């Protein structure tokens, strides 16, 4: 069967993984003990996709902590759900980066890497078939944009046929919660790009909007940001672990999402996103969720489409619902709105639906795509990087723990030349 | 006596392998556990026909097919399911892995590993049988297994059996409507391998199957199980004139000499034009009449082609039911009258005729109606060229920019078999045009 | 204002392939070629820009090997003076005419010992004390994505293949870190660094034949001529680069037919990999000839991305591929052909 290892990397991997593991559960039943109490088969069946078996019927997941600052440990262990991880997998390290990609690539991550690996091997080589990887974390910090691109690195040169996917929640447009966010992202693309096989870049301000006009929630907190990630998390792995009229998997949407390696970034989204009142006032059906999951206002990549191209996106429901529906939908959006996909891909559209849907939902849905427009925010992190780079503000940093502006430069010549791959597939 | 072998190849293989034994169980009275309450009260005859179905001391009755699809998802649905207790386990979950949309992966990497079992089981199958005729096989163009997977299988049997009718039933892309980017890709792949080695490949295509349940049976919010209960109606009214009686018993060596003229051309359809539901079934007399007209009406076909775009080279229609011959000649008579249903010089004669008398069956918890006579419309025309040009164009449009093909040279492929393939489908829309030029005195 | 120029080589049958009256599949006429299989139901027509009918040693425009010379290398060699930088592929299947007609016989050589010689001539001839001439040479391979050096006398350990990485440069543009890079006047010292280079090559055994190449190979030359003289004294403030990139790639390896699987699929995968992105390259940089807006993916491959400024901009590359006119290799044969059509395209 196949199964996950799932990394986590830096504050927001390790929070997002939390929330994750907090819903894979209550999909699966299992409590905070590891003990399952559920009341169907479905559960136990694929388990394994994500999980492990421990000795009384306990379940022990695939999840490998990675942070270099424990400030994050006792967190996610004096929570609701921390009693069932497995403590050996619990990495941590001291004297932390600093927000510095240098720092978490090169000193403090080249001590631990080896102490992470040797847990992704026993957590893999325990796998009978193993399909990929999963990691959280977040570019504009320092671990989880440096010592998990050297883990992507290093995974994907040990296990290379494999698949290695990445929920990247890339920096946002207007407020940054750091300075020298556009040093580690670039650096970060720059070893992304060429060591992965599927990249979900998600946007905090995109999400926020998501929370205020579609939810209606004044109090916002990340809890609630990373239960929409976790959903998206969940509908690319159902059709994996749950049955369906037509399954799918992470390599079928690799292979029809990435018509070229280097072109695998993805705008998600998830559907049906509504308020705790307005469910008394609608109709959870096919087309309304299309309406939805193609909505500028849904996906959380704060970039329109609208303003670029899809070159290929896909789909995964779950629910007892009509195939039917699902072709005439899709292809109603391919008509009426062409002008915003491409004409050397007649069917820019995959499709996935699984039969057992979400813990209290008659039907929900999943997005992907793959759009020229998420140039917009590469080019703008190249108009922040050349700005500062350009009289090397923050450098110093960075070359003192081992760095040349040759790997800056490398990074922005290669962030640029993907800025112009979308942009070809654009205009013309 | 007379056996046939089935190969369900991929989830669209079992999707309709499902709703095919649901249906052989039904007619002939055989339970999910294999077992038969009627007939052994008599105690005779032989009503759990040796065609499809095996024998055994203590009654259990085991059907003659291998069911695979490199995911354990679909099959493990059988082995958990209703007709669990039926099936030998020869159905092959050799799923560790799937073939991810890409015909490399289900023909050279993941196809390897998993066949030889396959051709295990078919011949441990063989040697049950004293005289067998046929290899049906299901599959899926535009998958990667039943693109693949199907390609390698009969490229093996044609070698290791020879002269035995392996017939195809596959599904072809709908021409808007599609569930993969890369499915023209698969299907150009399949046809350049399977144009030599098959012998009849039937068609069908879930868009006019849509249509057809929308504007007949008056369902407006489908699923598959509709479609392969359809299906599965079109495979009985192949097979009934080896497990049943019947007048004119027209078997499965017969079709390959009568619809397929030359070697390349071996793509015919499919049509079941009584697809009323009971609110129509009454209102209506359902005569042989009307049925050959309807096998004929555009909007009841069942792959997207107008055949007023084209033309006949043969046509096979297989009644069942309380059908008198007369009034099939009569019909047939009527169908050359028409001016719109066009034949080719090459052919007057034009038709083969099956006659049988048991009905087809009402599988309940379905949307079809209990007729006293049904039809099926085999037909090979020159108006498919319309769609292997569509799916040349969109694989030209992609492979120009050699857009997806590092997906597939990553599991062992060559540029070259994409232009190989390619080529020999012009020659098959060259060869088309040909034939269908009516000859020069 | 690119210009590519591919061509086509056809090799006469071997004594070999001429006892077993094996038939003829190949044929011309005018410039265009074509292949008439057995069947003798399909026919193909493959016309190119260049074509050398070396089927027999009678034929009208039999392109013997001088002739292969002073047709394609030799505007190299002029543009190479020009100030100007060039890349030569070597395409061509097991038993192709490959290496003879790169390198040759002792007898009738290939294009390099005519590249090498032509240079060395021109410059001794144009050798004067006020501008001089020097020749940097290095000799790489590429192998699953890695690079490898081939100027180095491994002692024998399990490898000191160091695989090397790709940097960028903004300036110089992209490059090799730690190649080494001797010195050359004299012809005898190239023949002696690539059969030290030849022999640390990646190759092994498979079906069809056993010394089939399974790593692309790059020979790269730097002419660095120090004409500059300032009226006010010495100086020497501009000088000429001229980069020279003769490679000789490999085959593709189409491995449904060959049964492969671990190391050697792992190679096969690759190369056609980089023959796929090598294709897509000269595809797209033909069209930047005729103003059409292009972008031309030099990243996916190490072969494609290290010459982005010798297949590009200011350059001349060129593609020659050999092929077979056997009956026993027609599948091969048309691969080969369809690749270097793909190339010309108008
Ligand atoms: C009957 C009813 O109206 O309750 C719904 C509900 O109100 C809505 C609004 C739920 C509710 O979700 C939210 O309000 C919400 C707020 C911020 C961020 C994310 C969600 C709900 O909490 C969420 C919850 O969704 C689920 O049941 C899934 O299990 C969800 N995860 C969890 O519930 C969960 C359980 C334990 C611990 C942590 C999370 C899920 C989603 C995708 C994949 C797997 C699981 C459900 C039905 C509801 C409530 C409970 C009100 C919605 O949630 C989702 C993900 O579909 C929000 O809009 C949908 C539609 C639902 O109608
Ligand atoms: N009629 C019918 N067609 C189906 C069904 N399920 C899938 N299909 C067809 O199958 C195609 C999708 O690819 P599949 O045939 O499922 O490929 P596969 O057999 O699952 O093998 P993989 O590619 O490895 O997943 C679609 O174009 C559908 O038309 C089904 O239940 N009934
Ligand atoms: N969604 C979400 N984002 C977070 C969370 N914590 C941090 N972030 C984002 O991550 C960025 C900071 O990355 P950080 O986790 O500090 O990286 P690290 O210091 O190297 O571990 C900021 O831009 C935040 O928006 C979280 O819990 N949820
Ligand atoms: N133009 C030519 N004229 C005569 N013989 C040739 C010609 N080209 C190739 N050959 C013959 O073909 C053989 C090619 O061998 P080899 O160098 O291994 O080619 P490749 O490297 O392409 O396989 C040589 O033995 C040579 O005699
Ligand atoms: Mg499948």
């Amino acid at each position: 069967m196949r199964e996950i290892v799932h990394i986590q990397a830096g504050q927001c991997g390790n929070q997002i993984g939390a929330k994750f593991w907090e819903v894979i559960s209550d999909e699966h039943g299992i409590d905070p003990t590891g003990s399952y109490h559920g009341d169907s088969d479905l559960q136990l069946e694929r388990i394994n996709v994500y999980y492990n078996e421990a000795t009384g019927n306990k379940y022990v997941p695939r999840a490998i902590l990675v942070d270099l600052e424990p400030g994050t440990m006792d967190s996610v262990r004096s929570g609701p759900f921390g009693q069932i991880f497995r403590p050996d997998n619990f990495v941590f390290g001291q004297s932390g980066a600093g927000n510095n990609w240098a720092k978490g690539h090169y000193t403090e991550g080249a001590e631990l890497v080896d102490s992470v690996l040797d847990v992704v091997r026993k957590e893999s080589e325990s796998c009978d078939c193993l399909q990929g990887f999963q990691l959280t974390h977040s570019l504009g910090g320092g671990t989880g944009s440096g010592m998990g691109t050297l883990l992507i690195s290093k995974i994907r040169e040990e296990y290379p046929d494999r698949i290695m996917n990445t929920f990247s929640v890339m920096p946002s447009p207007k407020v940054s919660d750091t300075v020298v966010e556009p040093y580690n992202a670039t650096l970060s693309v720059h070893q992304l790009v060429e060591n992965t096989d599927e990249t979900y870049c998600i946007d905090n301000e995109a999400l926020y909007d998501i929370c205020f006009r579609t939810l209606k929630l004044t109090t916002p907190t990340y809890g609630d940001l990373n239960h929409l990630v976790s959903a998206t998390m969940s509908g690319v792995t159902t059709c994996l672990r749950f049955p369906g009229q037509l399954n799918a998997d992470l390599r079928k949407l690799a292979v029809n999402m990435v018509p070229f390696p280097r072109l695998h970034f993805f705008m998600p989204g998830f559907a049906p996103l509504t308020s705790r009142g307005s469910q008394q006032y609608r109709a959870l059906t096919v087309p309304e969720l299309t309406q939805q999951m193609f909505d500028s206002k849904n996906m959380m990549a704060a970039c329109d489409p609208r303003h670029g191209r899809y070159l290929t996106v896909a789909a995964i429901f779950r629910g007892r619902m009509s195939m039917k529906e699902v072709d005439e939908q899709m292809l109603n959006v391919q008509n009426k709105n062409s002008s915003y996909f491409v004409e050397w891909i007649p069917n820019n559209v995959k499709t996935a639906v699984c039969d057992i849907p979400p813990r209290g939902l008659k039907m929900s849905a999943t997005f992907i795509g793959n759009s020229t427009a998420i140039q917009e925010l590469f080019k703008r992190i190249s108009e922040q990087f050349t700005a500062m780079f350009r009289r090397k503000a923050f450098l110093h940093w960075y070359t003192g723990e081992g760095m040349d502006e040759m790997e800056f430069t490398e990074a922005e010549s290669n962030m640029n030349d993907l800025v112009s791959e979308y942009q070809q597939y654009q205009d013309a | 006596m007379r056996e046939c072998i089935s190969i369900h190849v991929g989830q669209a293989g079992v999707q309709i392998g499902n709703a095919c034994w649901e249906l052989y169980c039904l007619e002939h009275g055989i339970q999910p556990d294999g077992q038969m309450p009627s007939d052994k009260t008599i105690g005779g005859g032989d009503d759990s026909f040796n065609t499809f179905f095996s024998e055994t001391g203590a009654g259990k009755h085991v059907p003659r097919a291998v069911f695979v699809d490199l995911e354990p998802t679909v099959i493990d649905e059988v082995r958990t399911g209703t007709y669990r207790q039926l099936f030998h386990p020869e159905q092959l979950i050799t799923g560790k892995e799937d073939a991810a949309n890409n015909y490399a992966r289900g023909h050279y990497t993941i196809g390897k590993e998993i066949i030889d079992l396959v051709l295990d089981r078919i011949r441990k199958l063989a040697d049950q049988c004293t005289g067998l005729q046929g290899f049906l096989v299901f599959h899926s163009f535009g998958g990667g297994t039943g693109s693949g997977f199907t390609s390698l299988l009969m490229e093996r049997l044609s070698v290791d059996y020879g002269k035995k009718s392996k017939l195809e039933f596959s599904i072809y892309p709908a021409p808007q409507v599609s569930t993969a980017v890369v499915e023209p890709y698969n299907s150009i792949l399949t046809t350049h391998t399977t144009l030599e080695h098959s012998d009849c490949a039937f068609m069908v295509d879930n868009e006019a199957i849509y249509d057809i349940c929308r504007r007949n049976l008056d369902i407006e919010r489908p699923t598959y199980t509709n479609l392969n209960r359809l299906i599965s109606q079109i495979v009985s009214s192949i097979t009934a004139s080896l497990r049943f009686d019947g007048a004119l018993n027209v078997d499965l060596t017969e079709f390959q000499t009568n619809l397929v003229p030359y070697p390349r051309i071996h793509f015919p359809l499919a049509t079941y034009a009584p697809v009323i539901s009971a609110e129509k079934a009454y209102h209506e007399q359902l005569s042989v009449a009307e049925i050959t007209n309807a096998c004929f009406e555009p909007a009841n076909q069942m792959v997207k082609c107008d055949p007023r775009h084209g033309k006949y080279m043969a046509c096979c229609l297989l009644y069942r039911g309380d059908v008198v011959p007369k009034d099939v000649n009569a019909a047939i008579a009527t169908i050359k009258t028409k001016r719109s249903i066009q034949f080719v010089d090459w052919c007057p004669t034009g038709f083969k005729v099956g006659i049988n008398y048991q009905p087809p069956t009402v599988v309940p918890g379905g949307d079809l109606a209990k007729v006293q006579r049904a039809v099926c419309m085999l037909s090979n025309t020159t108006a498919i060229a319309e769609a292997w040009a569509r799916l040349d164009h969109k694989f030209d449009l992609m492979y120009a920019k050699r857009a997806f093909v590092h997906w597939y040279v990553g599991e062992g492929m060559e540029e070259g078999e994409f232009s190989e393939a390619r080529e020999d489908m012009a020659a098959l829309e060259k060869d088309y045009e040909e034939v269908g030029v009516d000859s020069v005195e | 204002n690119s210009q590519v120029t591919v061509a086509v080589r056809v090799r006469p049958f071997s004594k070999r392939e001429k006892t077993e009256k094996a038939s003829q599949v190949v044929f011309t006429n005018g410039e265009e070629i074509t292949v008439e299989h057995p069947d003798m139901k399909q026919v193909y027509s493959f016309i190119y820009d260049v074509s050398f009918w070396s089927f027999d040693e009678c034929h009208p425009g039999y392109a013997s090997q001088t002739t292969v010379y002073e047709t394609l290398a030799a505007p190299l060699l002029d543009r190479a003076f020009e100030g100007y930088n060039t890349c030569l592929f070597a395409y061509g299947q097991t038993g192709s005419g490959k290496s003879y007609t790169m390198m040759g016989l002792n007898e009738e050589p290939g294009i390099i010992p005519r590249f090498c010689e032509d240079l060395f001539a021109q410059i001794a001839k144009k050798q004067t004390s006020e501008v001089s001439y020097h020749l940097e040479m290095s000799f790489f391979e590429v192998y699953n994505e890695k690079i490898h050096d081939l100027l180095v006398c491994k002692g024998e350990n399990g490898q000191r293949k160091q695989p090397l990485r790709a940097r960028e440069h903004p300036v110089s543009g992209p490059y090799v870190e730690g190649l080494s890079m001797n010195v050359v006047s004299s012809y005898s010292d190239i023949q002696s660094w690539l059969e030290l280079g030849n022999k640390q090559r990646a190759t092994a055994a498979t079906g069809m034949n056993d010394k089939s190449s399974r790593s692309h190979s790059v020979f790269t030359l730097v002419m660095t001529q120090t004409k500059t003289e300032v009226v006010e004294g010495e100086e020497h403030d501009h000088r000429i680069t001229s980069r020279i990139n003769l490679v000789d790639l490999a085959g593709s390896e189409r491995c449904s037919t060959a049964h492969s699987s671990g190391q050697r699929l792992k190679e096969g995968v690759s190369i056609n990999k980089s023959l796929l992105t090598l294709g897509k390259v000269i595809s797209a940089l033909s069209e930047q000839a005729n103003g059409k807006r292009v972008f031309i993916p030099y990243r996916e491959s190490t072969l494609t991305w290290l010459l982005k400024e010798s297949l590009g901009g200011n350059s001349k590359t060129a593609m020659i591929a050999t092929v077979s006119p056997a009956a026993s290799n027609i599948e091969e044969t048309l691969s080969t052909l369809r690749y270097a059509t793909q190339a010309r395209l108008i």
